[PDB]
């Protein structure tokens, strides 16, 4: 579901640095949250838009799951 | 007293000949004394 | 080859079992030397923890597997078998303390009091016995008041200054006995008086073997 | 008087030392003898042991109170002997095999007959009159066994019957090793006076006494010759006699070691004279040049016991620390 | 062009850089402690019973030493899973059998020291290599039935956008399961020993100092060491855990521990190079046992 519902939203844009940000939204990142990571974007506001739309619809996804990540020897 | 006057009635013999006697044993017995010289490991009964 | 050498490789195995089995249980039991000038009391101290070479006595006392060696019908040089002892848990030395009066048979000059204070000296000092602790009986207590109300114990302690009471007497004895051993720090020594009807030595002997093991124990496992 | 007799008469037979005659016998390369078996069966300190006249089986003793026949081909125990009293520090092997002695702190000589019909081996007699602990005893034949006791006396014994027929008697103090030479008609005995002396078998006279060691003698070995004898003292030092010369020969010692010598024998040939020292290793030495040959230090507790098979293929040495290893 | 938009370039954390030199250090100087200290203590396996707790301590700490690469390469790699979902079952759950092993063994040897200084005629009189073996097994079994969670949840993840394959644990949003897994844990590998650890030391060391013959100060150094070693070695890692299990992953304190994980791991792994050192200072002689052996 995460990555068909990820790659809709990156088919509807075509410009290729488009995507880009949207695959980069999507990447995982706990230590900033989206505003303060969507903030530092040196692109126009296209990819604001699909770097913040991507990371919201990635956080109402990845919040569903329990698997937690142990590190190995835990 | 008579033990020690009884050794002292037995012969001696000089220290020579009986060094030259154990010389000539041990060279005789030089190719017999397995320690002497060394064994090859198949006559030497300890392999390993 | 097989029907033969794995017969005997067998035999070699029960045979390897056995003396495992025998080791072990001869390690079960506890290990006791016992010393003495001649008659010091040696016989009262057999005879008391109980339930023509070398005499051996098995006796149990809380449990406890002691087997006691007794070594002065040998009459001979000590230094060619003493060596023997080496891993005896414990030393049980008998001294009578009315061998302050007494002189040796043989000498007529030396009381017999510095002949045992000879041999504790040589004993204790021994490169054999370094770690091992000695338990000295002062034997004869009785005896040894009664006479010391009557023969002085300056005959054979010259530098003694003190009363002729037994409390006095005694500790000087014990303090002498004592200061014979030089390492303090490592070896302990166990004194206790002893009489014919008292029967605290076996509770005296089986706390010194206690502590020992307990000693042995610390130190196998590297805490000592 | 006789005394000095005796020792100007030593002197005179004293026409050179053999040391200037040897010098023409060029020095044996050094040997390093490694071990091949390791016998671990006993767990107490081992105090004696005997190779057998077939240099197959040996036999060996330990103050835990077994005796242990091992097959120093296979490591295979033989037979395990309970001990009546566990202070052992003597035991021979019978030269056809047949029976084995023991003894030590207990004044009492065992027997053990090993050819038994139930197959277990047990106690064919007792041997008492000793009043100190049996030191060194050795078969003179199948009925025979010659003791050394620490009270300054040594006893020839009769198995069948159990009396001594001979007594010896004339040692000044602890009689500690002995040795019977290869005729069997002689034996030597070394004591705690610093001193040895050939005794005879029937005779049962001293034929004659040695006083050149320093202190007690720890052991003794008889030369394969029979002429002659070695003896380990607490010295520190090993000293060769001849009976026909009835004189030291030479003395091994040496410097950085100082520790007395517990056991030594002689290799078939005698060229090389074994001794164990008590500095927890053996010393290989050379009967005619006295010089450090070889060294064994695979044993980690004092050497006990030492014995070279009757023709030399191997060489067995015991230590307190329970381990017997086989050299050659 | 390739690099991130939101400029997070990912590299190691000072915590992590600090894992990986401990785990470095600790790898090469526990591999050669244990390697020795098992060599030693199998060759006097046979003469002595305290030869067997050793052995097994340090066979459990090489296991633990040797489970270290795949550990330094997999922090080196972002915690990356090039394994299969059946290596990620069985591995963990080796190494935490390993370390549970490790401490209840010292809990062992605390015990059987307690039970040499308090009852020494019962060992003298039944002691034996027998049991020493039963307790190792039981220490074992004890290890493998706390572990079990470790198999039972261990699963993977894929990680699409960035390629990458995340192990870790799933409860199924079963919090009871987490908590109590995590309780019991705790309880049954810090709290327990330690306490053992405790009392048995105290009182051997009471009775110890009750008289002068047995009374020694070597004693006192030994436990004081070990007890310290053990609890400042184990408590960071045990707390982290047993509040990470606890609190939810939202709460930036869970980043904090995340961040500060690697550093408890490497800390805690410390234990399995201080018993060698432990056990060659403390006894008697250990060139002499080498030239033996
Ligand atoms: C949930 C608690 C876990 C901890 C349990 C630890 C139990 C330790 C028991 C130690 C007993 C010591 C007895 C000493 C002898 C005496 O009573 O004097
Ligand atoms: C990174 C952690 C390092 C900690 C290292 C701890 C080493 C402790 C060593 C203990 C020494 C004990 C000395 C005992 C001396 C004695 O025999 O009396």
């Amino acid at each position: 579901t995460l990555q068909k519902k990820i790659e809709e939203i990156a088919a509807k844009y075509k410009h290729s640095v488009v995507k880009k940000c949207c695959y980069d939204g999507a990447c995982v990142n706990n230590d900033e949250t989206c505003e303060q990571r969507a903030a530092r974007i040196s692109l126009g506001p296209r990819c604001i838009k699909a770097f913040t739309e991507c990371c919201v619809v990635a956080s109402q996804l990845r919040a569903n799951i329990s698997h937690k990540d142990m590190q190995l020897g835990r | 007293v008579e033990q020690l006057k009884m050794e002292a009635n037995i012969d001696r013999i000089k220290v020579s000949k009986a060094a030259a006697d154990l010389m000539a044993y041990c060279e005789a017995h030089a190719k017999e004394d397995p320690l002497l010289t060394p064994v090859p490991a198949s006559e030497n009964p300890f392999r390993e | 080859l097989s029907a033969e050498d794995k017969a005997a490789v067998e035999r070699s195995k029960m045979i390897d079992r056995n003396l495992r089995e025998d080791g072990e249980k001869a390690a079960r039991e506890v290990k006791l030397l016992l010393l003495g000038a001649g008659e010091s009391g040696k016989s009262t101290i057999v005879k008391q923890m109980k339930i023509t070479g070398i005499v051996e006595t098995h006796f149990t006392f809380k449990d406890l597997h002691f087997k006691m060696f007794d070594v002065g019908a040998q009459r001979s040089e000590r230094k060619k078998w003493i060596h023997c002892f080496e891993g005896v848990t414990a030393i049980i030395f008998c001294v009578a303390l009315s061998d302050y009066d007494l002189v040796l048979a043989e000498d007529e000059e030396m009381n017999r009091m510095h002949e045992s204070m000879k041999l504790f000296d040589s004993i204790c000092n021994n490169k054999w016995f370094t770690d091992t602790s000695i338990i000295l009986f002062l034997n004869k207590k009785d005896l040894f008041e009664e006479k010391i109300k009557k023969s002085p114990l300056t005959i054979c302690y010259p530098e003694y200054a003190g009363s002729n009471t037994y409390e006095e007497a005694a500790a000087y004895i014990q303090c002498q006995f004592e200061d014979l051993n030089k390492r303090k720090d490592t070896k302990e020594i166990y004194t206790h008086f002893t009489c014919s009807t008292d029967t605290k030595n076996v509770q005296f002997v089986f706390d010194a073997v206690t502590d020992v093991i307990i000693k042995n124990n610390l130190k196998d496992c590297g805490l000592f | 008087q006789l005394k000095n007799q005796i020792r100007d008469a030593r002197k005179a037979c004293a026409d050179a030392t053999l040391s200037q005659i040897t010098n023409n016998i060029d020095p044996v390369g050094r040997i390093q003898m490694r071990t091949r078996r390791t016998l671990r069966g006993h767990l107490a300190k081992i105090y004696a042991m005997h190779w057998g006249t077939d240099s197959r089986l040996l036999v060996s003793a330990s103050q835990d109170g077994k005796l242990i026949i091992w097959d120093s081909y296979t490591t295979n125990k033989v037979h395990a002997i309970p001990l009546r009293s566990s202070w052992v520090m003597t035991c021979a092997y019978a030269p056809s095999g047949n029976y084995v002695a023991c003894g030590g702190l207990d004044n009492i000589c065992s027997i053990y007959n090993l050819k038994t019909r139930e197959g277990n081996v047990r106690v064919s007699r007792e041997l008492a009159g000793h009043t100190g602990y049996l030191s060194c005893c050795r078969f003179l034949d199948d009925n025979q066994i010659v003791t050394s006791s620490g009270d300054t006396t040594c006893a020839l014994w009769d198995i069948e019957t159990g009396q001594q027929t001979t007594t010896f008697t004339g040692h000044t103090g602890d009689v500690m090793s002995l040795s019977l030479a290869p005729d069997t008609r002689l034996f030597v005995s070394g004591a705690c006076d610093a001193s040895a002396k050939l005794w005879d078998v029937r005779e049962g006279m001293c034929r004659q006494t040695f006083t050149g060691h320093e202190s007690d003698i720890n052991a003794i070995c008889f030369f394969p010759n029979g002429n002659a004898f070695a003896t380990g003292s607490d010295d520190a030092t090993c000293r060769l006699f001849d009976l026909r010369a009835d004189q030291e020969l030479m003395t091994y010692s040496h410097d950085n070691i100082i520790c007395g010598i517990t056991s030594v024998s002689f290799s078939k040939s005698g060229r090389l004279l074994l001794a164990g020292y008590d500095d927890f290793n053996c010393n290989v030495w050379d009967a005619l040049k006295a010089d450090r040959a070889g060294v064994l230090a695979g044993h980690d507790n004092r050497v006990s016991c030492l014995g070279v098979t009757d023709d030399g293929m191997a060489v067995a040495t015991g230590s307190w620390d329970s381990f017997l290893k086989i050299w050659n | 062009l390739n690099t991130p938009v939101d400029k997070t370039s990912n590299t190691l954390r000072v915590p992590d850089i600090l894992a990986l030199v401990i785990f470095a250090v600790v790898f090469l100087v526990g591999v050669l402690g244990n390697a020795l200290v098992v060599w030693v203590t199998a060759f006097e396996a046979k003469r002595t019973i305290n030869a067997i707790w050793f052995l097994n301590l340090a066979v459990a700490d090489f296991l633990s030493c040797l489970a270290l690469p795949i550990l330094f390469t997999s922090i080196v790699q972002h915690h990356h899973w090039p394994f299969g979902g059946a290596a990620c079952s069985i591995l963990p759950s080796l190494i935490l059998l390993n370390m549970y092993a490790s401490i209840l063994l010292l809990a062992t040897i605390s015990a059987d020291r307690f039970l040499l200084v308090f009852k020494p005629i019962w060992c003298q009189n039944f002691r034996g290599a027998g049991l020493a073996w039963i307790a190792c097994a039981v220490a074992w079994g004890l290890a493998l039935l706390l572990t079990i969670p470790s198999f039972l949840y261990r699963v993977v993840r894929e990680e699409y956008f960035p390629p990458k394959v995340l192990c870790g644990v799933d409860y199924s949003h079963d919090k009871r399961r987490e908590r109590a897994v995590a309780i019991v844990r705790l309880v049954l590998g810090f709290l327990w020993p330690l306490l053992t650890l405790t009392i048995c030391y105290t009182f051997i060391l009471l009775r110890t100092w009750s008289r002068r013959a047995t009374r020694s100060t070597k004693t006192l150094k030994v436990v004081v060491a070990v007890v310290a070693s053990f609890f400042i070695f184990w408590l960071p890692y045990q707390v982290t855990g047993i509040m990470m299990s606890f609190l939810e992953p939202s709460s930036p304190t869970f980043l904090l521990l995340k961040k500060l994980d690697s550093l408890c791991v490497s800390f805690a792994y410390i234990n399995c190079c201080i018993n060698p050192i432990i056990y060659v200072v403390a006894g008697q002689g250990f060139q002499g046992r080498l030239r033996k052996s």
